[PDB]
């Protein structure tokens, strides 16, 4: 069954004013992936807009001539293939082609699928003990760190980077002997142990990326990262002015965090949703920017959920997309002759009676849009550039600690 | 025998755990669960060009329908994993097909609103489609006028779309738009002749 649980509009201004919409803006709805739009907001709010994870590189020569390496982590959450092939690169850049020891730290996260399936749509890995990150991390390194390189998929990357105006050698590669965890307690360097920073993309480009795929292991990272739920709770309270009856958080991405069966998902009321969307928004400007720096712009975004939601929306809407077996969300602005509007529309949504369900929920919500971009005189197109998020940029070349 | 595990893996973009459970070669891929899915309407609901062009390898049945009365196109095409939607017609997919809901809306309508280079595929099999009306005697030309652009109407007067079709009401694509207070369709229909 496919219905309207809720749905808020206000005008988007110095003031959080009038709001309208259908049904109860104060009950709790599941938010599906509309979740990351506050995970992306509690970010911000803790981090910084413009943070960036730097991750320290300790390479000491060998006797041999190659380097050990340790890594000091920064729990940078979209480290995986991409950044990978970058830091590749910059090794090579700095005369590092084989590593004896690579030892890392329990900050070091890496999942060579950050950014692509199954990792954008799955639950994401948990790992109870730092042992069982640990193993994983090692396992990563192990079987795509250190194996050869995907040609077709360096090549593609370097093609993006270029179009970035960042620099990556044509063909680079590294070795690794060993590989073993050594945690930041026991790790002490050597008199000839030179140290190097890997700075990624600023934090506002990682969440760029993360809502515009709907990317899951980025979004329950950042999570983790902000000290995981009791963390969110205080910060609902201070920010969003929100407890228990307005919203309940179990992850970063909004994804089930139960069965098939028996769903739990993260829940707030539409208000809440509302607010987020102003809070997220003031942050932004404050700092001289927008809500298009990291959440995704209908058709402009070609790579991004909201690629293909045609309609009066096109280039005039910013949004969020969610998907889960029992609803489908959006949340965002318009642009429209009467001026930016702030909404979220929550639906209800059975896969379990039928799979069409998301599809019909799908061109409801587009309808939705329309109708309400109508009723405010039209659409006025958003000025706004593709954002090509890659995980580094033209300060994530590697410097002197 | 269709597998669960096959079909959520398929729909979530997992190919490695997708050509894991081919190979051992118990499942029929044409096996339709207990709401009439099969693996390649999860591959094209969850937009995965990667699983689609590797279970269409094995030759799959491309218009069996789940309960919806959709094909894997539809799946598709209602879901904007419109990359997916090409290889399906490239693949010989029939496009001449219904999308569900109340409505009735051929593939081609939900495909106009949404993906310019798609419509032109499927108007490239039938031209005639510009013009099929839906279960309430509407076409894209009705659902663009209230919900679309200026843009969205020219395309389809330039693909032949008739003007002065009326709906089962007795509403032509003018009057709709109207009725949805889309002051642009609206005049970019009335201009129009």
């Amino acid at each position: 069954m496919v219905y309207v649980n809720s749905v808020c509009h206000m005008k988007a201004a110095a003031t959080a004013g009038k709001v309208e919409g259908e049904g109860d803006m104060q009950k709790k709805f599941p938010l599906a992936a509309i979740s990351k739009v506050i995970t992306t907001l509690w970010a911000i709010e803790k981090l910084g807009v413009d943070y960036r994870h730097k991750t320290v590189l300790h390479l000491t020569p060998t006797a041999n001539g190659s380097m050990d390496l340790h890594v000091e982590g920064s729990r940078d959450p979209i480290f995986g293939r991409n950044l990978s092939y970058f830091l590749i690169s910059e090794l090579n850049r700095m005369k590092v082609t084989k590593i004896e020891n690579l030892t890392f730290d329990e900050n070091f996260l890496l999942d060579w699928l950050a950014e692509e399936s199954p990792r954008i749509g799955g639950v994401t890995p948990r790992y109870e003990t730092i042992e069982q990150q640990a193993e994983a991390v090692i396992k990563n390194l192990k079987e795509s760190f250190s194996t050869a390189i995907n040609r077709a998929m360096y090549s593609k990357l370097r093609e993006r980077a270029t179009k970035a105006k960042v620099f990556m050698l044509e063909k680079p590669t590294i070795e690794v002997r060993n590989i073993s965890f050594l945690p930041k307690n026991n790790y002490k360097k050597d008199k000839y142990t030179g140290s190097v920073v890997l700075q990624s993309a600023p934090l506002r480009t990682i969440l760029k990326r993360m809502n515009n795929q709907s990317n899951n292991y980025i979004a329950d990272n950042l999570y983790w990262n902000l000290g995981g739920t009791a963390a969110f709770n205080a910060f609902a309270a201070a920010t969003l002015k929100a407890d228990q009856n307005q919203i309940v958080f179990h992850n970063g991405s909004g994804n089930n965090e139960g069965t098939t069966a028996k769903p739990i998902y993260n829940e707030a009321t539409c208000e809440t949703m509302i607010k987020t969307l102003y809070t997220l928004n003031k942050s932004l400007e404050a700092k001289g920017y927008k809500l298009s720096d990291v959440l995704s712009v209908a058709n402009k975004d070609s790579d991004s959920t909201i690629d293909n939601f045609g309609g009066n929306a096109a280039g005039s809407m910013i949004a969020k997309t969610g998907t889960v077996n029992k609803a489908k969300t959006l949340a965002g602005s318009i642009s429209t002759k009467e001026g930016e509007f702030y909404f979220a529309i929550l639906l209800h949504t059975d896969m379990d009676q039928s799979s069409s369900d998301r599809g019909v929920a799908s061109q409801m919500i587009k309808n939705k849009i329309s109708q309400l971009i109508n009723k405010r005189s039209g659409p006025k197109e958003i000025q706004y550039t593709e954002i090509l998020a890659l995980p580094f940029d033209q300060n994530s070349y590697l410097t002197e600690a | 025998k269709s597998s669960k595990a096959l079909n959520e893996a398929a729909e979530q973009g997992d190919l490695a755990k997708v050509k894991n459970l081919v190979q051992k070669n118990k499942i029929d891929l044409n096996a339709q669960d207990e709401t009439g899915m099969t693996p390649l309407m999860n591959a094209a609901m969850g937009g995965n060009l990667d699983i689609v062009k590797f279970l269409l390898s094995k030759k799959v049945n491309l218009e069996l329908k789940n309960n919806g009365g959709e094909t894997a196109l539809a799946f598709a095409v209602t879901n904007d994993a419109y990359d997916v939607a090409e290889e399906l017609i490239k693949a010989g997919a029939n496009v001449d097909i219904i999308v569900a809901g109340d409505e009735g809306d051929t593939l081609f309508m939900r495909a106009a609103q949404n993906n310019k280079k798609t419509a032109e595929s499927i108007l490239a099999k039938n031209k005639s489609l510009i013009n099929k009306a839906n279960t309430l005697g509407e076409t894209a030309l009705f659902a663009v006028a209230r919900y679309g652009t200026p843009a969205d109407i020219d395309f389809l007067i330039k693909k032949g779309a008739d003007l002065k079709l009326k709906n089962k009401k007795g509403q032509t694509a003018l009057d709709v738009a109207k009725e949805a207070s889309n002051q642009d369709t609206a005049k970019a229909l009335s201009k129009k002749k």
